[PDB]
């Protein structure tokens, strides 16, 4: 579950850095 | 990504690599 | 900025929806 | 896409597993 | 109102700490 | 409602204690 | 603690899974 | 029960729903 | 604004990412 | 760096809690 | 010191306040 | 002036590096 909650985390900060380039993200 | 990053904290830079 | 700060929450729900499917994001 | 069909009106999660 | 969505994502973590041990009801 | 008054204008911690419960 | 953090994660999905039914969360 | 269910391992959509209302 | 408000909470986290080490101050 | 996790939920309390007073995380 | 104080217990309104 | 700059206009992560 704890990799679960840093997923959420992850993501959102991808979301930030990759700006327009976007992201893609798989576990 | 989940693999290097949720087992120590990664860098903006780190991060870059997966946009 | 709307725009932006509803993208936050897109790839936050993205997440959860999509689970092991994973997803691609790009604004 | 994705934006314009969800940040323009309340997408619900089905709606949202197309962009999976 | 999507703004509106957003706004209850928000007053749901609001809620979330604010209330602590209480608990809480949400509905749209 | 919590969403009619919260989000026009800015509720504190306070105004929100009271959905609690 | 992981609980406390936890919870507001639960809380999010819940508002976004139980849409327009709204939710209920009480830490118990 | 969702703390314990949801917080020990990972809860699904479906087993979400049982906290809506 | 309310806007205001809710930006800020992403501002926030933005921050915390962004600065690291360093820290930050914020005060609307 | 679980740490690092609770900080993100940390200033998004001080946030809330402080209001116009603002705050200070480092 | 909040990263010591509120990460090992949870930390309470009035406990956050002191890093206002 | 963050509020100003980054809630009008969509601010970078090198724009926001300023406030740290
Ligand atoms: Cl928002
Ligand atoms: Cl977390
Ligand atoms: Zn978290
Ligand atoms: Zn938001």
């Amino acid at each position: 579950v704890n990799q679960h909650l840093c997923g959420s985390h992850l993501v959102e900060a991808l979301y930030l850095v990759c700006g327009e380039r976007g992201f893609f993200y798989t576990x | 990504i989940v693999e290097q990053c949720c087992t120590s904290i990664c860098s903006l830079y780190q991060l870059e690599n997966y946009c």
